[PDB]
This record gives C-alpha cells, sequence and structure tokens, in this order.
C-alpha cells in the first residue's frame, strides 16, 4: 500500500 | 527514454511559511535527454502526466531531506539560485531506500 | 543591472540588462559578444529553459543571477 500525505508543517 | 533514478512521491506546496502537501500519486526520476541535458521531473502515476521537467546543471541543487516533518519523509529541492525550494513526500511503502534514493538524486544532478 | 551567462565549457561573459528585456534581447546581447547565432542558443535558469518573447521578470531573475548558456 501507500502512506497517507504529511500533516501541513511550517517551513523553516 | 531510460531512467536514471525513479522512486514513488508527492508534491507539497509552500505557503508563506507553510508548506502543505498535494494528494496524488506521482513520481520523482531523473532522466538525460539525447543531448546530454539532466532533467529532474515529477509526473502522475495516476494519469502518467509529467507535470515537472527541470534541466538541472552541477551548482544548481541540493535534494535534502526536511527535518520539520515528522509525519511524512518530505525531501527539498532546493536551489542556490533563489527562494526556489521544491517539496516532495515519499510515497514509498518501505522507508529503507529513502536514504539511498536522496544520495542518487543528488549524485547525478551534480556528477552527470 | 549586472548578470552573467556562463557556457560549459567555462566561458563567462558580463551582461547589462534590464528585467524587461526579453529572452531574445539577451541572446543579441550575447551574440555582440561572443558571435554565437542565437538560434543556437539555449538559456536556461533554475531548471527552466527562457523562452523566446517571455521577459527576464517572467523568470524573476535578479541583478547578479548567472543563466546556463548551452549550444544547441
Amino acid at each position: 500500500q501507500e502512506p497517507e500525505p504529511p500533516e501541513p508543517f511550517e517551513y523553516i | 527514454n531510460k531512467y536514471l533514478v525513479e522512486f514513488r512521491a508527492g508534491k507539497m506546496s509552500l505557503k508563506g511559511t507553510t508548506v502543505t502537501p498535494d494528494k496524488r500519486k506521482g513520481l520523482v526520476y531523473i532522466q538525460q535527454t539525447d543531448d546530454s541535458l539532466i532533467h529532474f521531473c515529477w509526473k502522475d502515476r495516476t494519469s502518467g502526466n509529467v507535470e515537472d521537467d527541470l534541466i538541472i546543471f552541477p551548482d544548481d541543487c541540493e535534494f535534502k531531506r526536511v527535518p520539520q516533518c515528522p509525519s511524512g519523509r518530505v525531501y527539498v529541492l532546493k536551489f542556490k539560485a533563489g527562494s526556489k525550494r521544491l517539496f516532495f513526500w515519499m510515497q514509498e511503502p518501505k522507508t529503507d531506500q529513502d536514504e539511498e534514493h536522496c544520495r542518487k538524486v543528488n549524485e547525478y544532478l551534480n556528477n552527470p | 543591472m549586472q548578470i552573467f551567462v556562463k557556457t560549459l565549457t567555462g566561458k563567462t561573459i558580463t551582461l547589462e540588462v534590464e528585467p524587461s528585456d526579453t529572452i531574445e534581447n539577451v541572446k543579441a546581447k550575447i551574440q555582440d559578444k561572443e558571435g554565437i547565432p542565437p538560434d543556437q542558443q539555449r538559456l536556461i535558469f533554475a531548471g527552466k529553459q527562457l523562452e523566446d518573447g517571455r521577459t527576464l521578470s517572467d523568470y524573476n531573475i535578479q541583478k547578479e543571477s548567472t543563466l546556463h548558456l548551452v549550444l544547441r
């Protein structure tokens, strides 16, 4: 099967 | 046209400070064209459309792991020419090869 | 503004340009310097091939940028 999307994260 | 490295990944969006993902089953790869140029592309595993195709020269980019994402295996194709950051979350089933793919990307982009 | 074009063989040239300038206006400047027909010029920046008819701003190219100049 296939992973689930990542949760939005701040980019720093 | 043979590929030089391929691996399932998806895309993400960088809004302000905030990297938002994309849901499609995509694939990242590197392809050498008949005039020798090195392309870094991403295509929709679903439709098969190639949405991204960039010609990359040594020192253009780094392909790196993103530490701020715990919940995914987020990588960024980043440019020294500016703020062009391109985000991808690994969609491979097994993490075993995340780091080999990251290395071989960087290798073919900078050592073609 | 000041920008640079570097070829693969390593030859660098310095150009004075505006962001309004069109890619063909840039290949003309390169020709006047090196003698290379624009039809033989490919200019790539940040992984995008710069198209005739678009401008340097369209690709948000800024001062001190280096354009990759590949010959056909």
